[PDB]
């Protein structure tokens, strides 16, 4: 995490309003995501977000990337990966670093 | 040796499609490319800029015929925050560059700003040539 608030915070500041995220969630469409290749990401389900940190037009957030699985309990979203980004007032997501699967 | 610096302009418009906006908030740019843009999409005071290197950040939306059929049905199925937006950034020119000298950002309706019919916002990058 703290690497990433290093990168995040040396974003340069400007005067500006403040904007409105997009809180994405179980709920509704992920937004586009980026690797830091420039490489479309499509994950294989809904994300929601952390906010770690915020400036005016941009936020620093913690993604959390489910999918959905028809277990023992029916329908359910559980986690599938996870990637710290920087997030922008169109709503994309711009990932660090690749999404840490996480093991069963 | 007199020094050369180049004014570069972009505006912001509105759109039948839907409103341009000046901001980082770019897709399918590495981090790299974003590397020297400030939180507005601005490029910083100070930076050396290359041919192809932007200057300043824009998003426009696509026209009809530019998304996919699936494209089209999410739009229809989930609203018009359901669009994709492309990059139609101000990148330095082929056979030009240097250090960013200054910068200026106006934006419609701010006290004493007259902007062309159609404009919300235009800024203006100064680099000194290398």
């Amino acid at each position: 995490v703290e690497p990433y608030i290093r990168l995040f915070e040396a974003i340069p500041d400007a005067e500006t309003e403040l904007a409105t995220f997009y809180d994405a969630d179980l709920d509704t469409l992920p937004p586009r995501m980026f690797l830091p290749s420039g490489d479309l990401y499509t994950p294989p389900g809904p994300v929601r977000l952390e906010e770690i940190k915020r400036k005016r037009r941009v936020r620093l957030v913690k993604v959390s990337i489910y999918r959905f699985e028809h277990v023992g309990l029916g329908l359910a979203a559980r986690p599938y990966a996870y990637a710290y980004a920087w997030q922008g007032d169109n709503g994309i997501l711009h990932l660090y670093h690749a999404p840490v699967v996480l093991e069963d | 040796g007199p020094i050369h610096i180049e004014r570069y302009e972009i505006e912001a418009r509105d759109t039948k499609l839907g409103p341009e906006r000046i901001t980082r908030d770019i897709p399918h740019l590495s981090e790299a490319a974003l590397r020297d843009l400030d939180e507005e999409g601005v490029v910083r005071i100070g930076a050396e800029v290359k041919p192809g290197d932007i200057l300043v950040g824009r998003t426009s939306f696509k026209g009809e015929s530019e998304p996919t059929p699936e494209e089209r049905l999410l739009r229809s199925i989930f609203g018009e925050k359901a669009r994709d937006v492309k990059d139609t950034s101000l990148r330095v020119p082929p056979g030009e560059g240097g250090i960013v000298v200054r910068t200026v950002r106006l934006r419609r309706g701010d006290p004493g700003v007259e902007l062309k019919p159609g404009v919300r916002e235009v800024v203006r990058v100064y680099v000194a040539q290398k």
